[PDB]
RNA sequence: GGGGACGGGUGAAACAGGAUGAUCCCGCCGAGACCGCCGGCCGCGCAGGCGCCUGCCAAGACCGCCUCUGUCAAUCAAGGGCGAAGGCCGGGGGCUAGAAGGCGAUCAGACACCACCGUAUUCCCGGCCGUAAACGGUGCCGCCCCGCGGCCGGCGCGCGCGUCCCGCCGGCCGCCCAGGGAAACCGGGAGGCUCCGGGCUCUGGGGGGAGUAUGGCCGCAAGGCUGAAACUUGAAGGCAUU
RNA sequence: AAAAUGGAUAA
């Protein structure tokens, strides 16, 4: 699985912007 | 009688050989010898003897014709111990594994029942029966799948079958008609005018339910032949 | 391209088949995707011929025989030689060798 | 053989499906029983799916069938 | 008479004998006791040496009828027999101990509890 | 004692570098067992051999 | 109850188990899963999917048809239901496998692959979630379309009378005549198209950025559905032949 | 059973 890891990283990514957002706002 | 008698190490060196002998239905009553220690400690020596069960071919059981009984097992269980000599009586009936895995074939129709009769002794006995579909005679087509109609038809005929072939039987009622495998038989007289049938065997009839104090059936499967 | 019109599979009209494993790699393929070759062999190697049956005691008895089916994944099989890699025109013809 | 679809052999109508045929229609007919006291027409639906019943009698004349009904007594041939 | 049970286990065959009622051992013998090779221990000259030990303690016992029960590793997987099956045979062959009905006792499964290495199985 | 064994006949060449040419044998005290064994070096059919273990053939052709 | 020594384990091993008697057999006993072989160019379901025993209810196409109405039809926004697996919530369970975690060997390093142990999970009942290479990567009804077939379900006509022969319809399939297409190849269509027009619906417009950002909405969450632009680059990509 | 790599640029 190549492009399923890629789904995997951006999924982190969108859920570290979630918290990250929480946090300044 | 082989330890009584010779030179053998630790386990061996203390240990005697007793009889075990199968029910009068059978022609060869001797099921082999058993190794058990002599009368020492806590236990007696035929005490322990007696609750050992002895698996043996029905061919080996009755000598003179061995494709017929040749796969077919016979499960023996000490019941009592006469004159050192351990009696044994039925304990079920298997047919052995090259004799269930040759009947298995691609195309063809299954069918198991599980039926539970109870021994009028009080051995309620789970009796599993095969049969497989082949064609009619010449048949257009090599697969031999049938209508399930007749499919349940069989089914029901097995049950009533089996009740018709073991109503109110005794085991030495029950161990004759496996004697001579007269029940399969009469399967394929039941199920012949539907769709023909192939291998309508009971696979297996397994004590499920043991009345203890059994020495009247002991008796009558070890000496009423002459009586009967 | 599609190499095979089966796809790689019997799967017809159903849509899914129970799955079983390979009794080598114990990978999990449908039963579509696998090779089940029936096997029937003397119990004790053909090289014991009659050797067991001339030391055996009861007459007429028959060396027991083994009737199992061998199912064994798509991977397994070509790495143990069970089937081979056929040619373009090989490939359509059936006829069990 | 130049027959057209203008005039098809009888046996080809009558073999194909009564939708597929240059003219459509009935499969079925009428086809008769024979009762007690009848050696004259009984005539009964020849594909009955349901019970017809003996002329003033209580049992049934003619069997359930998918198909063509079937019979238990004499019967007589399509219409006589 | 005897049953020589004959567990031709892949890693290890086990020839082990009772009589009848399979409470009495009356000879036990394996052939991983006389190989050094962990790899070999399964190997028919393993059979052949733990056998032949095995039967000269089945006649100092007495008997001389062996009805081989034949097995397999079985259960959840194999179903086959490992080299030893036919050579711990073969040693009974070169006593030539007479020998009864030879139907073949590896456990069977109805319907599997399922076995190791996952739905890619072994990646060897 | 050592068995006495001559080749009844011959088998080809193993092992991938070639040397282990296979022949049968046949025992001279005895029933002249037919057993597949195999040998290193040139052999003939009918040529004599030793065959020290006896009791187990070698693997089968 | 034996009974007697290493037992697993592998590619070879190593870690564990054993004189607290291991492995092995045989008679049990408890537990939960699973329904083998039969199991298929089989069948059935609207898909996802669906295989112990009997009993029990309701259900569905198909065929048969001198039954009944009498256009009640098609296809779809919006909306309503269902939807593998994994996840998740609250009860339960708990055998086996086994995300994590430890561990051995493995190599330069493997924290990977191969063993060994094992929690979540698997199982069940009420919930959510709403995804798949959800595949035939082929929307849905409609109609004509060439021979050889196999299977399957009814349903007929003659033959000797068979579970025959010719088939009639609804499917399941293999080869393929036209014919189409870049070809692989579909041919019960992916044929009847540049000699283009039966109807209804979705969806795309070089390759990245991008299912990304934001605005919603739904969800307990995990996430799902809708969905950018700035910016970059000359190829990306299909089937073939060597 | 163990095997990782190979500048750019034209040829």
């Amino acid at each position: 699985m190549r492009a399923k890891w890629a789904k995997k990283r951006m999924r982190k990514l969108k859920r570290k912007r979630r918290h990250m957002k929480a946090r300044s706002k | 009688k082989k330890i009584t008698q010779r030179k053998n190490p630790d386990p061996y060196l203390k240990k005697e050989w007793y009889p075990v002998i199968a029910p009068a239905h059978f022609k060869s009553r001797h099921i082999g010898q058993t190794p058990v220690t002599k009368t020492a400690g806590l236990r007696v020596a035929t005490d322990v003897i007696n609750h050992r069960v002895y698996e043996v071919n029905l061919g080996d059981l009755n000598p003179g014709a061995e494709d017929l009984n040749g796969n077919t097992k016979f499960y023996l269980q000490t019941q009592l111990v006469s004159d050192g000599k351990c009696l044994t009586n039925f304990h079920g009936m298997d047919i052995t594994r090259h004799k269930y895995g040759s009947l298995f074939r691609k195309g063809c129709d299954c069918i198991d029942v599980f039926m539970d009769i109870p021994t009028t002794d009080g051995y309620l006995l789970r009796v599993f029966v095969i049969a497989f579909t082949d064609r009619f005679r010449f048949q257009r087509r090599k697969n031999c799948h049938v209508k399930g109609r007749v499919i349940r038809m069989m089914r029901a005929g097995i049950y009533e079958t089996l009740h018709n072939e073991l109503g109110k039987v005794s085991i030495p009622v029950l161990v004759t008609k496996l004697s001579n495998f007269e029940v399969n038989a009469k399967l394929t007289e039941a199920l012949q005018k539907i769709t023909m049938c192939r291998d309508v065997m009971i696979r297996r009839v397994k004590v499920v339910k043991r009345p203890r104090n059994t020495m009247e059936l002991l008796s009558t499967m070890h000496d009423s032949n002459q009586v009967r | 391209p599609v190499k095979r019109r089966n796809n790689g599979r019997s799967k017809y009209n159903c849509g899914h088949t129970n799955i079983v494993r390979c009794q080598n790699c114990h990978r999990c393929v449908p039963k579509d995707k696998v090779i089940k070759r029936f096997t029937i062999r003397n119990i004790v190697d053909n090289t014991i011929a009659d050797d067991v049956l001339n030391a055996c005691v009861i007459q007429g008895f028959a060396i027991p025989k083994l009737y199992n089916k061998v199912q064994y994944c798509v991977s397994c099989s070509i790495h143990n030689h069970i089937v081979r890699v056929r040619s373009r025109e090989d490939r359509k013809i059936r006829t069990p060798p | 053989m130049n027959v057209d679809l203008l005039y098809p052999d009888p046996v080809e109508e009558q073999r194909k499906h009564k939708l597929k045929r240059l003219v459509q229609g009935p499969n079925s007919y009428f086809l008769e029983i024979k009762c007690a006291g009848c050696q004259d027409i009984v005539v009964v639906y020849s594909h009955a799916n349901t019970p017809v019943f003996c002329p003033g009698c209580t049992s049934q004349i003619s069997i359930p069938t998918g198909g063509k009904c079937a019979f238990t007594s004499q019967v007589e041939r399509y219409r006589q | 008479f005897a049953v020589c049970h004959i567990y031709a286990g892949k890693n290890d065959t086990f020839i082990h004998v009772t009589d009848l009622s399979g409470r009495e051992t009356i000879g036990r013998v394996s052939g991983g006791m006389k190989v050094k090779r962990h790899c070999d221990e399964p190997s028919a000259y393993a059979a052949m040496q733990a056998t032949q030990d095995l039967i000269e303690i089945i006649t100092d016992r007495g008997i001389t009828a062996v009805h081989i029960k034949i097995r397999a590793d079985g259960g959840t997987g194999k179903r086959v027999y490992g080299q030893g099956g036919s050579a711990a045979i073969r040693a009974l062959v070169r006593g030539g101990i007479k020998i009864g009905r030879i139907e073949d006792s590896t456990p069977i499964p109805t319907d599997r509890t399922r076995h190791k290495g996952g739905r890619r199985g072994r990646r060897l | 004692e050592p068995i006495n064994a001559r080749v009844i006949e011959v088998l080809g060449r193993t092992s991938s570098r070639g040397g282990i040419t296979q022949v049968k044998v046949e025992f001279m005290t005895g029933e002249k067992r037919q057993i597949i064994r195999n040998v290193i070096g040139p052999v003939r059919k009918d040529d004599i051999l030793v065959l020290m273990e006896s009791e187990r053939e070698a693997r089968r052709l």
